[PDB]
């Protein structure tokens, strides 16, 4: 397009230069308007852009005839070429390039189903004041370029999050986002999908690709069934003993329902304990005030004091809550009775 | 003498020396030949996360506007001038504004990751071309209207800073502000370019090409050119101006014809059938939702407004999420005083309070008879009666179903 | 539904996939599409539960490794890694002959919901020393309380007939106590 446009522009400008500069035989060469080649070039660009200044034009009748026969081709050529050239130049990869690994600061990588509401619901829970201050940065990775609202969300949490376009199935992309130097990889699954096995399959392939590149990383992912947990276990470096997460949304929901099925309310009792919820306060005493007093609690892990670890854990149960004003709950041990 | 070259020279040597200095630093790093904390402090200052960063970025906004108005003031001055900053108000403010801009560029350079890509950024290039020459001018006690027209390119960051300050959130307004800022910025910037080049004579012509033009005349010229009118009352007579016009219109026409229809679309495509229904005192009204099309509304309205029925003071308030076509609007304009339309779904309690369904006499639901799925249309009517009874259970719903077992499902609702 | 009582008091729990459908479940609430799922009434009552509240589990399991282990062993019934390996090898739980070490797998401190109006702990039901309440629970049976499952209008003086209770997580020491109350408590393993 560039070659054709520039060639016909300069060629027809040279034609007009010759014809305009030379006089007209009928006029006895009195039509020889004094024009330079660059003046004819400017004339033709004005004409093809359909501006039509009329400061300089063709006064010879051969020049006018050539202009009339030119503009039929030229205007269609201009209006079909220049938008195409303006499109082909500059439509590039704006979210390419590498992630600089900041020294002295870990970072995570988040891929999977990445949309505006999912990123917002993740970022509030990750950057909440109730959680301990996190120096860890968040590096996204998603093959679809984000829309303007997701870009505005990134511009909001500018210093804490970065985006980098690309699939997770490319080891060049994984080295680009520095997943080997990353602290932990996260995968967000699309809950609301038309095929709960096909979305499951895509998450399978994503965990496969990440473990194929670097098996020494912690993957926190989310599945949609329980049998797919065995498929995750099929991966050699997918070991439960090493730090890893394989959340199964359907299994967790069923377990919460089956626990509230004997103790009504326990599902939302547990589900409020993980949204990091600051202590909001309303004026009047409805049920909502006393319930937001409930939902302001979360679950945290604190190492016991030498007193607490010392003597008997069952003994250090009683009066533990009053002393620290906290709720206290080498393996999975709830209700310690009987480091 | 006519010290015009020093400003352009100073800006160019700062720009290219930083570019060359950056390359030299990379060579030193090769073959072994707290910074993060000051960097992310600069980052949280650049972003609007703190109150300090918020007042900083609103000051960047305001002083970019102020420097642009100062350029519009000084455009009426002669090209070469000799002016003392202490002696006259001129350059007293611009100096402070460019000091602040130099500070802002320093903060942005500290916060930036890649030095060469930061140097090759248009918001940095405008800084490199505007903050040196005013200091050169206030040192030399002279004035040249150099590239002070470039300050209009500080309008390019308005969408970014409103995204920082959370005024811009939705995609339509974000794209609108982007298009407006880009269009106005490049219009004023290229007009200032033509003003400088056209006003200054041509060295080959010994400066006899200095056509006397004002900045607003150049603005009018460029809007004529981008709109492809081409009056030819005023044009470029300098060959540098003509060359810039030729190289301008390639970008400018495509930009105009792709932006101005988009801005005209994004402005004004609004909700024409929003707003509340005024409950007329002493007169009941009904609410009709469901499958609402032209022939269904017409067949309903003739039976409802027929002379044989006793005179009805009751008004009819429609509610339908699809905006009506022109023929349905003409039907509403026909029965103007008796019917009103209000766009919205019935599954929104804000919409239900908007149409005043609690104050309404009776709700009506018209089902689509001719549907491809007589259970799915049944299901939609189920959900509609569910939503109306969820908002206000004390209302009379007259609806229509498609089977007989669905009557039991309607009976399932408590109210 | 009705019986020789009504069926409004019947405790049900329904899954949802749309958070924005939760307003249709109840009638005595200020329904609002802006009100989030954690804030609306029937989720707080516990009778509604959508899957979308589990998005915070990603951040939770990143910030502590033990959280998923704790939730699994509290929720699905103590999935030990031996059970997970047997699942991956068999895809069907089987039965085996018990031993004393097998009978030592009754030692899960069980979840329960007890009443406060009647029972050995009903001796106070009108206090405000919730701290003394759970300390009595400790010194009685090491019964770890969780929180008060109080009725919605139990904090009111105008007596209604609403048996919808709502949960409150971690009540403080100086929290009051009506006798008409259900409590979230964990007694020791059977
Ligand atoms: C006095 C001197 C006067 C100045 C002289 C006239 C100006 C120069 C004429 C040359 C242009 C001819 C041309 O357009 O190429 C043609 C042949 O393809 C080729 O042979 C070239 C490639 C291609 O034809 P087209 O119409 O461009 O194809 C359009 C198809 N499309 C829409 C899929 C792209
Ligand atoms: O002019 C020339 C004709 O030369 C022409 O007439 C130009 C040829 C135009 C015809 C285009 C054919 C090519 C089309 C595919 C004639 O010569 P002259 O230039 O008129 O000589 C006088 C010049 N003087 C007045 C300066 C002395
Ligand atoms: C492409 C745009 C060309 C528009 C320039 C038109 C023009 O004035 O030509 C100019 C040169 O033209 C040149 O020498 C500069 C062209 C260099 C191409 C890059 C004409 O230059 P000139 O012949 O020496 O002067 C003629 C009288 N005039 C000053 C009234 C023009
Ligand atoms: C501060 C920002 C940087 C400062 C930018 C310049 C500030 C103004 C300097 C001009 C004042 C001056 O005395 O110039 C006089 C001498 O000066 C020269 O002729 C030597 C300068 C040669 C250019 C050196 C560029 C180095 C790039 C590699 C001009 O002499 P005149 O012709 O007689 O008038
Ligand atoms: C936002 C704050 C930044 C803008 C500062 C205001 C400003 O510069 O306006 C300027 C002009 O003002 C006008 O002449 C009217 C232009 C519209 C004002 C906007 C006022 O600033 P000034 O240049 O100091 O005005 C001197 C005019 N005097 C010499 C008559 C006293
Ligand atoms: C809203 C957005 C911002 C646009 C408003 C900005 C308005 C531009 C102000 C410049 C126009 C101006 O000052 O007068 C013009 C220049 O006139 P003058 O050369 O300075 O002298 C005039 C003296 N006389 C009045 C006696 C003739
Ligand atoms: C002498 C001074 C001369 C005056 C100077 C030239 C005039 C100003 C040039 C600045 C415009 C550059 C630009 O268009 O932005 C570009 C970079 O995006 C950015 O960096 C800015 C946003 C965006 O590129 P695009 O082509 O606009 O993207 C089109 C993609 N689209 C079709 C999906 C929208
Ligand atoms: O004009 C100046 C050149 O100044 C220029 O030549 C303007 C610079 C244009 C080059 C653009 C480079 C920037 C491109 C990115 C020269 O000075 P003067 O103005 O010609 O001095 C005579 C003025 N008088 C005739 C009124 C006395
Ligand atoms: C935008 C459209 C600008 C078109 C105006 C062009 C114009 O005539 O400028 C005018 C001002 O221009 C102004 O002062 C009004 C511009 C205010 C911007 C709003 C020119 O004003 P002038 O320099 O004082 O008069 C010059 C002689 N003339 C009357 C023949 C023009
Ligand atoms: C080149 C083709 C496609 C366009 C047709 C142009 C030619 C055939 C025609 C159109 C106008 C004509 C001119 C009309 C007026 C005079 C008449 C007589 O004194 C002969 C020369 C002259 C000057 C003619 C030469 C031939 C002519 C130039
Ligand atoms: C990147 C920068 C350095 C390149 C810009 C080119 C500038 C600095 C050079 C190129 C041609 C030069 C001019 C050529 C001759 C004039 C007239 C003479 O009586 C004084 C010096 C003076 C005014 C020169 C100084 C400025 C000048 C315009
Ligand atoms: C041209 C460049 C070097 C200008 C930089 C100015 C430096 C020396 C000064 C200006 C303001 C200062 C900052 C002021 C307070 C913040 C937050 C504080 O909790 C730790 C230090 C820190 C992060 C300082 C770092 C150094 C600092 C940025
Ligand atoms: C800026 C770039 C992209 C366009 C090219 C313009 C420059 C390189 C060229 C095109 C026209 C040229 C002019 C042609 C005529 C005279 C010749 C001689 O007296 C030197 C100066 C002068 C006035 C030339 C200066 C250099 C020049 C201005
Ligand atoms: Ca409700
Ligand atoms: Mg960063
Ligand atoms: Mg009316």
């Amino acid at each position: 397009l560039l070659s054709i446009f520039i060639s016909t522009w300069l060629t027809a400008a040279g034609f007009i230069h010759l014809v305009e500069n030379s006089g007209d035989p009928w006029e006895n060469f009195q039509n020889n308007q004094a024009l330079t080649y660059w003046e004819c070039v400017y004339l033709l660009m004005v004409t093809m852009s359909t501006v039509g200044y009329g400061d300089v034009y063709a006064k010879t009748t051969l020049g006018r005839l050539f202009m009339v026969f030119f503009i039929l081709g030229g205007l269609a050529m201009f209006a079909s070429y220049v938008p195409e050239i303006i499109e082909l130049i500059g439509n590039r990869k704006k979210y390419g390039g590498s992630y600089s690994a900041v020294s002295g600061r870990k970072h995570i990588v988040v891929c999977g189903h990445i949309t505006l509401e999912s990123v917002s619901n993740f970022l509030k829970d990750f950057l909440h004041k109730d959680r301990d201050d996190v120096n860890v940065e968040i590096v996204f990775l998603h093959n679809i370029s984000p829309n303007l609202e997701l870009e505005a969300l990134f511009k909001r949490h500018f210093t804490q999050v970065e985006f980098y376009q690309g699939s997770v199935l490319n080891p060049h992309d994984l080295a680009r986002v520095k997943i080997e130097s990353a602290d932990a990889c996260l995968i967000l699954a699309n809950k609301y999908c038309a095929d709960p096995d096909a979305e499951d399959a895509s998450n399978i392939m994503r965990v496969i690709s990440i473990k194929n590149y670097h098996p020494k990383i912690r993957i926190i992912t989310q599945m949609l069934q329980y049998h797919n947990k065995a498929h995750l276990l099929n991966i050699p470096s997918w070991n439960w003993k090493e730090g890893d997460d394989a959340i199964c949304l359907a299994e967790l929901k069923l377990g919460f329902i089956a626990q509230s099925c004997l103790a009504q309310g326990l599902s939302t009792m547990l589900a409020n304990l993980f949204s990091m919820r600051s202590f909001i306060k309303i004026e009047e005493d409805t049920w909502q005030k006393y319930y937001l007093e409930g939902v302001s609690n979360e679950m945290y892990t604190e190492y016991l004091s030498s007193a607490f670890v010392g003597l008997s854990f069952p003994t250090v149960c009683e009066l533990c809550f009053v002393k620290l004003k906290l709720l206290m709950i080498s393996r999975i041990l709830i209700n310690p009775g009987n480091g | 003498q006519r010290m015009w070259w020093a400003f352009l020279a100073s800006s160019m040597v700062t720009f290219f020396g930083g570019l060359f200095i950056i390359l030299l630093w990379r060579t030193l790093k090769y073959l072994w030949t707290w910074m993060t904390s000051v960097k992310d402090w600069a980052g949280v200052m650049i972003s609007a996360q703190t109150l300090t960063g918020r007042v900083l970025v609103v000051l960047v906004f305001a002083l970019s506007i102020g420097a642009l108005v100062i350029y519009f003031i000084d455009s009426s001055n002669p090209i070469e001038s000799c002016q003392n900053f202490y002696k006259d108000f001129t350059l007293q403010i611009d100096m402070a504004f460019n000091v602040f801009f130099l500070l802002y560029f320093g903060l942005r350079f500290i916060a930036a990751n890649d030095k060469l890509w930061f140097w090759l950024e248009v918001n940095s290039v405008v800084d490199f071309f505007t903050v040196p020459p005013v200091f050169v001018s206030v040192y030399l006690n002279r004035s040249w209207l150099g590239l002070r027209f470039l300050r209009a390119l500080r309008l390019i960051q308005f969408s970014e800073i409103l995204q920082f300050l959370n005024i811009l959130k939705t995609s339509n307004s974000i794209k609108l502000v982007n298009l407006l800022s880009i269009f106005i910025s490049t219009w004023l910037t290229a007009a200032g370019f033509i003003h400088l080049v056209e006003n200054s004579g041509d060295p080959w012509e010994n400066f006899q090409n200095n056509q006397a033009l004002t900045y607003w005349e150049c603005v009018y010229l460029l809007m004529v050119t981008m709109s492809t009118v081409g009056y030819g009352d005023v044009y470029a007579k300098t060959t540098l101006g003509r060359l810039f016009m030729v190289f301008f219109i390639l970008g400018g026409l495509a930009m105009f014809a792709s932006y101005v229809p988009e801005i005209i679309e994004l402005i004004g495509n609004r909700k024409k059938y929003g707003g509340s229904y005024s409950a007329v005192s002493g007169r009941k009204h009904i609410v009709v939702c469901g499958h609402i099309t032209l022939e269904s509304v017409s067949n309903f309205l003739k039976d409802f407004l027929h002379k044989d029925r006793d005179d009805v003071n009751v008004e009819i308030v429609f509610l339908h999420n699809i905006s009506p076509n022109l023929e349905l609007e003409a039907l509403f304009k026909r029965h103007f005083t008796q019917v009103e339309f209000y766009q919205g779904s019935v599954l929104n309690p804000h919409d239900l309070a908007r149409v005043k369904i609690e104050s309404a006499d009776a709700c009506l639901i018209l089902a689509n008879k001719y549907c491809a799925d007589p259970d799915a249309e049944d299901a939609s009517n189920i959900m509609r009666v569910i939503s109306i009874k969820n908002y206000h259970p004390k209302i009379r719903i007259i609806t229509q179903m498609l089977q007989y077992h669905n009557k039991a499902h309607l009976l399932n609702i408590p109210s | 539904m009705q019986f020789d009582t009504t069926g409004v008091n019947i405790p049900i729990i329904t899954e949802l996939v749309n958070d924005t459908n939760v307003q249709f479940l109840d009638q005595d609430d200020d329904d609002d599409p802006d009100t989030e799922l954690y804030l609306t009434q029937p989720f707080a009552c516990g009778t509604a539960f959508a899957v979308s509240v589990l998005d915070s589990l990603m951040s939770a399991t990143y910030f502590n490794d033990n959280i998923l282990t704790l939730i699994r062993t509290l929720v699905t019934g103590g999935a030990t890694p031996e059970l997970e390996a047997l699942i991956a090898e068999e895809n069907a739980l089987r039965g085996g002959y018990s031993t004393p070490q097998t009978l030592a797998n009754r030692d899960r401190c069980r979840v329960a919901q007890l009443a406060l109006l009647d029972g050995p702990f009903a001796d106070l039901g009108d206090g405000g020393c919730y701290g003394d309440l759970f300390c009595k629970a400790l010194k009685t049976y090491n019964m770890l309380c969780f929180g008060i499952y109080r009725l919605r209008d139990a904090h009111l003086s105008t007596p209604s007939q609403c048996t919808k209770r709502y949960v409150i997580t971690n009540p403080p020491y100086e929290f009051e106590l009506v006798p008409t109350d259900l409590i979230f408590c964990l007694m020791q393993f059977d």
